[PDB]
RNA sequence: ACGAGAACACGUAUGCCGAAGUAUAUAAA
């Protein structure tokens, strides 16, 4: 997911290996879709950074505290256990965006499936009264662009493992951050607090590479009925 | 509670480009590297002596104190003063304080996280504040909030409801009179509210 | 495989105070206005509809705690300010927020210690949207018969603090049960 | 208009305010004025009573009548176009305009009492 | 589970000051401008005369301590053993007859009552003035009572009696012993709303 | 704690003038647009009386401190003391009676009295013009008692008996001296509203 | 309606008012004017009694009375319609008509006090 | 096959308490 604003878009900073501060360039987190091809190429200056970082109000975190009174506070003298939750609220015009590709087919069903989810949440306590949505299929000519260029070096924008037998020539020459992902399961076992997938390391969704590798969805199942799938595939910005 | 944060600005200059062209060996770097790490690692400890704080993480240039909300705003006022002297206002520091409720899971209050402040709103419009409630009881979060939902709503016909509740109050001619002056100029208002703001 | 949207909008009968804050109320905090959340409401109604008997009440909210897992079959949303409201309070003049002074009284001793408490307007109007996953056809006449059960206990309850104390009784109008997925007929089912 | 809602500022002469206004002289105005501001408040459209315009010429009636007993209550009454206004407001028996004129007096009594010997 | 609904009118005897707001004016609704009677007036006057009925030792007013049937009625769950409340108070609206009634007649809805002090050793009098409600205005109230306990309702619908029949010989609001703020309760009202339990046996004078 | 009613009636001997609301008007209600006694005039006039009955010094006067028994009749709460009011005044309200009578002998309820001034060295004369509650009307009132402990009722209505003879030979309202304001008591009523106390042989007269 | 405002000035000649007309001259009219209202008032329908016709009766007695007694209160009352208007109130015998009446007669007071000598 | 899944910022308490719209003010001519 990269976030976007009124009408500029927005994508991950590559970790790509600028010459010269070595200040402002690191409290920056995303590059328009604008300037993109400008920060790949050392047209972006310090002032300019400054100024895109104070144009990135893109939403404002929060915490919002609840009670838990299911205890025996129904049955008798019995402390509230307060509780809390993350929560994080988007500008009338800010939300996510995605980028796919596939057959026509896959697509079709991605979008029936799309359908079926904006109803349903795409969170945490979604239950609860958190994370609904309404979706809508753009096509902005200049990402597409960005998307459909042709280079040497590759900007991983997703999370991705290489499979064990293409690692070896895939990390020769790269720039990469790796993330434990972990979590729990829905509905594999008796009980949830006794199912967490095992840790999985992934690349994260800036790192530079050299050779492309193809991923693979990764099992993280054991001690369980069915088995629970982990996403690894590469999605690539050539340029 | 309170949590400060604090970096010093001029540092990854200080520590790269130094003094220009004629100080750059490494003895002279290594003496500056050497007097930074000392004040950090010393005079935190003896400036914090008068304050209701413990010290989690201080040294190289990040500063992190957590405790009691007015000692927090206090103790940030005199370290900073304190650094301005050490420094001989050459440095400058930039520093968060905010208002944390216990209990929360400290992981997470620190995720959240001058001479105008002190001079402006903590010298002059908080001391007779403070004065003004003092001198005049009955004054209680009531009436302050009051003034709070008659402010923060900039709108003139809210100015006039000001007056109104001024006048009815039974403070001294003075107090009113420079509450009132203050509330028609912004950025005096603005700074009034964050004063009384920090009186409750 | 449907899902069942129930919307519709309710109102504030006598003020009401869920007070995240405290004694403020909770709030955006961008637009400052006053929001009701989806968590008040489940869990009076998990509340309400559990002390009116159990397994129905595993298979509306869902528990999955007690060595068996059962999904959630209704999604509750936050509520909001309808547009009707904000337009007729700003046309009216009228603040969106009432802060109501209150007092203690000591026994033996009959000194008053005084309370500032602050409270949602009268009138004002919430836009709510719930969700029913339909995962067994065989159910939802039984399910709906629960839900109109608890919507009619919460509009004769409170939401929120001090209930007791005179406050957060709220009403629901306008209520529509529109079928957004799959092939599931719902022109028969009904709430109050 | 509102240049005739802070005249009350130009109008500290020297200590007595509009030659000796109080506001404690302005109680029957401001009871009438309330009565009539919850009335037309509770109202649904714009359209006023008939009736309604009936009691706004009571309104006027009211004005004269404290102008007539005392003096300062005649300076503020004339100078701060109060009887034009109310005529006015009668003309259009809009809602909104009764409410706007409600909005301007309160403000001309609030401001006045913050001013007083 | 049942939950039964009880309704009326209150009608102002003498001048009300309920005026939670502090000149001196009464609490009043912001949609309709109308002055209200906060039912935490209601709950707190049957809590502290109900009361003072029953047994109230210096001891258990030191420590807000009560009679248990009374803590049953109206709740405490604050130490020992949690009773959740079960009586629910809600607030009490000016009515639409009465709207009718005062907008025919023009007749306001608020008298503003001139007092005087007259202090010793200097006869010097100081004014105040005291905004009250207009008598013969009605308010509409709404009680909820739960049923926790089926054997129970006798008792407790006795005790509310109790409760009705003394705060008719009291005052609401302030200055109650200067005149003011006393009610009667007329055309009270019984009915079922959620439940299986029969209210036909049920009475309130 | 029980609570004894006290209902009876004020009779108007000579002109009444409470003026509040001010050519000079009296206090009217605003529902029937018929005068009223207020109930605070009552309860200070009566205060004032039994408190100048028992010992008063400067210093008693200087902060409305009082002796300690009709304190405890009236209530003080002020100085750390535990002291809610015992007895509670509500107000008089123009009666049926002296309606009817008054249609049916086609006779005002207000008189407009004109009173002058007469310079010294000067003999000339400023008019004035004050309105007073016609005479023989009467207003009926009625009292609560509250019974906070059982060993003191006998005394204190004896004080109450003694304060309505002392309003009896007294004026209530405005300008006794300058002639209005004498009054009676008639039709005294002693029933126990709330409780179970008895009301037999207690008296007032 | 308000015909009194415009009336009030179309009789400023030269100053004299109804030639002569001054507030001391109306007091027993006000008075006798303000008990029928207060004793109407008290009344509770809308029909009214035959006694409250008799008053009605008296009132215009009395009115005759004062106009025979001096010419500028006959003035006052001929050119207000004072005359055709207490004809048409006792023909109607309706209670609300009588308190227009009392509103319309109190504005025309209030008129002839504010504007005076 | 979402670092998930169970989870009412709940319970106790009111605008209270003492305060007189008073003091003079020949209904002259």
């Amino acid at each position: 997911t990269f976030p976007y604003e009124n009408e500029l878009y927005y994508l991950p900073k590559p970790l790509i290996k600028i010459d010269s501060n070595h200040k402002a360039f690191k409290k920056l987190k995303y590059v328009p879709v604008h300037h993109y091809n400008q920060y790949l190429n050392g047209e972006l200056s310090a002032e300019d950074a400054t100024d895109l970082n104070d144009i990135f109000n893109i939403g404002y975190f929060s915490l919002q505290t609840k009670v838990s009174l299911i205890a025996q506070e129904t049955d008798s003298s019995a402390d509230s256990e307060p509780y809390s939750v993350g929560t994080f609220t988007f500008e009338p015009e800010a939300g996510l965006y995605f980028i796919a590709k596939g057959s026509e087919e896959t697509l079709d069903h991605l979008n029936n499936i799309m359908t079926a989810l904006q109803y349903s949440g795409l969170g945490g306590k979604r239950n609860a009264g958190y994370g609904q949505f309404e979706y809508e299929i753009i096509n902005n000519q200049q990402l597409s662009k960005l998307l459909n260029q042709n280079g040497k070096h590759s900007i991983l924008l997703s999370t991705a493992m290489a499979k064990k037998e293409e690692i070896e020539s895939a990390l020769k020459e790269a720039r990469y951050i790796l993330t434990k992902r972990s979590g729990f399961v829905q509905s594999t076992n008796y009980s949830e607090m006794l199912v967490k997938k095992s840790d999985f390391y992934s690349f994260s969704s800036g790192s530079v590479f050299k050779n492309i590798f193809n991923g693979d969805i990764f099992n993280v199942g054991h001690n369980g009925k069915h088995p629970v799938y982990r996403y690894a595939k590469p999605l690539w910005l050539e340029v | 509670l309170g949590v400060v944060r604090a970096d010093i600005d001029n540092l990854g200059a200080t520590f790269i480009s130094g003094i220009p062209e004629k100080y750059n060996s490494i003895s002279r770097t290594a003496t500056l590297s050497r007097q930074l790490s000392l004040f950090f690692k010393y005079e935190l400890n003896h400036l914090l002596e008068n304050y209701q704080i413990t010290a989690i993480y201080s040294g190289g240039d990040d500063l992190f104190l957590i405790g009691a909300w007015d000692d927090i705003i206090e103790a940030s006022i005199y370290i900073n003063d304190k650094f301005k002297e050490f420094t001989l206002d050459k440095l400058t520091l930039s520093a968060g304080v905010g208002m944390f409720s216990g209990k929360y899971p400290v992981s997470k209050m620190a995720f959240e996280t001058w001479d105008e402040f002190k001079k402006n709103i903590l010298e002059e419009k908080l001391l007779v504040l403070q004065q003004g409630f003092s001198q005049t009881d009955e004054h209680g979060k009531a009436f302050i909030y009051k003034m709070l939902a008659l402010l923060r709503n900039n709108e003139a016909i809210n100015i006039a409801r000001l007056a109104y509740l001024l006048a009815r109050s039974k403070m001294n001619e003075d107090f009113t009179s420079k509450i009132f002056n203050w509330a028609q100029n912004d950025k005096d208002k603005n700074q009034l509210i964050t004063a009384l703001e920090y009186y409750i | 495989y449907s899902k069942i949207k129930i919307s519709g909008t309710i109102e504030v009968v006598t003020g009401l105070h869920i007070g995240g804050g405290g004694s403020p109320v909770v709030r955006d905090l961008q637009t400052k206005l006053p929001i009701i959340p989806g968590s008040s409401i489940k869990g009076k109604m998990r509340n309400l509809l559990a002390k009116h008997f159990d397994e129905r009440v595993l298979r509306l909210f869902g528990s999955s705690e007690k060595g068996n897992i059962q999904r959630a079959r209704l999604q509750i949303s936050d509520a909001f300010f309808s547009e009707k409201t904000k337009e007729h309070f700003a046309q009216n003049d009228i603040a969106y927020t009432e802060t109501k002074f209150e007092n203690t009284i000591n026994r033996l001793t009959a000194v008053a210690n005084p309370r500032q408490i602050e409270r949602v307007t009268r009138g004002s109007e919430f836009d709510f949207v719930f969700i029913y996953n339909v995962d067994e056809e065989s159910q939802v006449e039984d399910d709906f018969e629960n839900i109109e059960k608890a919507i009619h206990l919460l509009e004769n309850d409170y939401l929120g603090g001090g209930g007791t104390r005179g406050n957060g009784r709220i009403q629901f109008k306008d209520t529509n049960i529109e079928t957004v997925v799959g092939e599931y007929d719902s022109t028969n089912l009904k709430i109050k | 208009m509102t240049f005739a809602h802070e005249v009350v500022k130009s109008n500290v002469k020297n200590q007595v305010l509009f030659n000796g206004l109080t506001t404690s002289k302005l109680r029957n105005l401001m009871e009438q004025v309330n009565r009539l501001y919850t009335i037309a408040f509770n109202s649904n459209e714009d359209q006023l009573n008939e009736e309604f315009i009936d009691e706004l010429e009571y309104l006027k009636i009211k004005f004269y009548y404290e102008a007539g007993r005392e003096k300062s209550v005649d300076e503020f009454l004339k100078k701060t176009l109060m009887f034009p206004i109310i005529d006015r407001v009668i003309k259009k028996e809009s809602k909104k305009f009764f409410l706007d004129y409600c909005k301007y007096f309160e403000a001309l009594v609030a401001y006045a009492k913050y001013y007083q010997k």
